[PDB]
Formats: C-alpha cells, structure tokens, sequence
C-alpha cells in the first residue's frame, strides 16, 4: 500500500485497491500524494517504456521481465505536473499479472533522485 | 503595419497604397491579384533542414539572416495602386519569424529595364497554438 520517501516527508499510496480487474481497455487509477506543505509541489511521473538493457537462461528471464514490463501498460499523461490528488491514466495491451507494475517513476525536480513506486497490481483476465 | 495570426492559411488586403510614380493615375496594366507570400519559405526550410541532416559546414549555414524577414517580391507591368490580396498561407513557419518585407518592383519600359524598387515594412508575431513535444513507440502483441 505505503512506500516511504527518501528526500521529503511524502508518503505514495493507491485509493483504489491494488488488487483489481480489467479486460485490455480503458481503466482509471487514483494515487496518494501527502507530503509536508513545506515545497508541496513540484514532482512529475514519466512511465519509462523503454527496455533496461541487461548463465543463459536467466539471460533471458531478465530480459523476458523487462520486455513485459515496458510493453504491457502505457501511461496516458505522462509528465503529469500534480498542482493533492490525482488521478493517472492508463492503458494496457498485453495481458497477465503486473504484480508490482514497476515502471512510473515520479520525481522531485528540485534535487533529482528516482523516486519510485513499486506498488499496485492488475490482473487483465 | 499588421498583426498577428496563428497557423491558418488567412489572407491580407492592406489599405494604403504606396508613391508608384508614373506618368498620372491611369491604369498599371497588370494588377497582381494572388501575391502569396511564404510560398518561398517551403523551399528555403526544406533545403535548409536537409543539409541540416549531415553536420552544418554549408553556404547556407555561412552567416545567413533572410529567414528573419523571407522577403519576397512583386513585379509588374507599366500612378499609386492600393493592395492587392495577399493569401499568407502561414502553416511551415519557423519560431524565429518574426517579420516580413515587400520590396515591390515598379516597371515600365520600350525596350529597357527600367525600374525602381518599393518596399513596405511588416511586422507579425505567431501563435503557437499547439505543439507536439514528444513521441515514442510500441510494439503490441495481443489480439483483441
């Protein structure tokens, strides 16, 4: 559910449940942002769809996670500015489980560290 | 002196006529009706983009500011003649245009290249009316 920060007092969490159904179309997903009002702006996301580049056989399990994780689910908006809530907006092609669906990546543009939110799932059957 | 207009292809009947000296005010003989302007511009920025493909060390890329104004001209046949129909047809425009100019050619002749020059000062800033920033691709696999 909770990720904790490692910059700021932000904390990141999912309103709807992080376990959820959809077939391949349309789906709206809705994120936490509370932080300290002290600098209360100023993150952005990006989904990050590209391939990470990476024994022969786990050779290829790397690369077979990484090639379903940047071409299952596109992300709608990316480069979301937030001004709390918002509502982030995707669409999945391929189907599975996307148990901790690991590619959106907000970040703090004052002080550039990769945030991450390895959080949330979604089944497609 | 004009204003603004954003990325439609609009058009311009300016109202002051220029000097044109002549003879009196009879008839120019050859009134220009379609002027178009920034039909140069698409045979300038294509050129100017397709030697921007290998590294820039070209003549056109020696020093050149005619993309400030992309001032065409007017020539004509054999007093004061008030503006014909412009038809701008902005649509490739670079984010530095900023003005244009209209040095108009004022002939008249028997057997000789007898002319003068007429040029007009414009002024036109840009709508930047929606801008495509970015893009990516991906590939698919599942059947619907």
């Amino acid at each position: 559910s909770l990720v904790n920060s490692k910059l700021s007092n932000v904390k990141f969490k999912f309103i709807n449940s992080n376990i959820k159904v959809i077939k391949g179309e349309k789906f709206t997903m809705r994120l936490q942002i509370i932080n300290s009002s002290s600098s209360p702006l100023d993150l952005v996301v990006y989904y990050n769809n590209t391939i990470n580049p990476i024994t022969l056989e786990n050779q290829y399990q790397l690369h077979n996670k990484y090639r379903k994780i940047a071409e299952g689910i596109i992300l709608l908006s990316n480069d979301y500015k937030i001004p709390y809530f918002a509502d982030l907006r995707f669409i999945g092609i391929m189907s599975g489980y996307y148990g901790t669906l690991s590619g959106l990546k907000v970040l703090d543009l004052n002080t550039n560290e990769l945030i991450e939110v390895g959080n949330g799932a979604s089944v497609l059957i | 002196k004009m204003t603004r207009n954003s990325w439609m292809m609009l058009d311009g009947t300016k109202t002051d006529f220029h000097i044109t000296v002549r003879n009196k005010s009879l008839s120019c003989a050859i009134n220009h009706i379609k002027i178009i302007p920034m039909n140069n511009i698409e045979q300038m920025l294509k050129p100017d983009y397709w030697k921007k493909m290998p590294p820039d060390d070209l003549y056109i890329m020696e020093k050149q500011l005619d993309w400030l104004s992309k001032s065409c001209v007017r020539i004509i046949k054999l007093i004061t003649f008030d503006l014909e129909l412009d038809n701008t047809a902005v649509p490739f425009n670079f984010t530095g245009f900023d003005l244009l100019i209209e040095y108009g050619m004022s002939a008249t002749d028997e057997s000789c290249i007898y002319l003068k020059k007429l040029s007009i000062p414009y002024e036109v800033t840009l709508r930047r009316t929606i801008e495509v920033p970015s893009m990516d691709i991906i590939p698919l696999n599942e059947l619907f």
